[PDB]
């Protein structure tokens, strides 16, 4: 008599990516600040 | 002179707004990619978890049958 | 003697939606390109 | 003449920027909806997994008790 | 003879945050509507 | 007079576009934070699930050994 091992499906490969859009947020804030240099003063 | 000032300021502002629109498009594309990848990850995890729980269910059912046979 | 079955809670209904904002990204890039047609050339 | 050109170019640019702002708002709304749906999905999965692991724990505890009684 | 209990790692602490950027979407639509008040009518 | 009108309308539009850019930056930052938090949550869940399935595997293996010894 014997007993077959039970190997559960390994799920460690499932990984969740991260997002890094901090350059774009910084550029958006920089442009929202620099647009004050484009105002017209006749 | 004032017209040249207006045109120069307008061209500067349009260039800056073009930069901002390109930045927003890049950020939205990156967010879309990451959100879709994590959605695919959650779906793959749910599928593998369903498979693993099916296997666990089968194994415990066989084990309960063995215990029933013993006792 | 008997043995009650074990039915684990099915979780296959849990689904993760997908996002499709490619129309909007394309429109944003298209406008960032078309704004060159709005520059003033006195 | 130059004033008409400036006004026409400005109105064109403002229309295009309105289009871009509507597109950005639509994209942000869709991203918010999808992110919140996947968050709710992860929370539901965590709840169901906690329930399933509780059930598994109880069943293996009963099985260990049965094995102890046998041996 | 005895049998050691089996305590599985509790995972109930894992929580998924929600996002609320509805103020910003509303502001974006409001500005896209208000920009019609900035058009030039010579 | 027309130049003053053009300059005033342009300054108003630039202020509104600055508001819109700040709003877009805020929304993108919040979306980034939430997406990264849910990604970290999914990764933590995957790690804890791997640990739990390892424990379950070990316990059922010991139980299968005990059943083999009995029968």
């Amino acid at each position: 008599h014997t007993s077959p091992d039970v190997d559960l499906g390994d799920i460690s490969g499932i990984n969740a990516s991260f997002v890094n859009i901090q350059k774009e947020i910084d550029r958006l804030n920089e442009v929202a600040k620099n647009l004050n240099e484009s105002l017209i003063d006749l | 002179e004032n017209q040249k000032l207006i045109a120069n300021q307008f061209n500067s502002a349009i260039g800056k707004i073009q930069d901002s629109l390109s930045s927003t498009a890049s950020a939205l594309g990156k967010l879309q990619d990451v959100v879709n990848q994590n959605a695919q990850a959650l779906n793959t995890l749910v599928k593998q978890l369903s498979s693993n729980f099916g296997a666990i269910s089968s194994v415990l059912n066989d084990i309960l049958s063995r215990l029933d046979k013993v006792e």
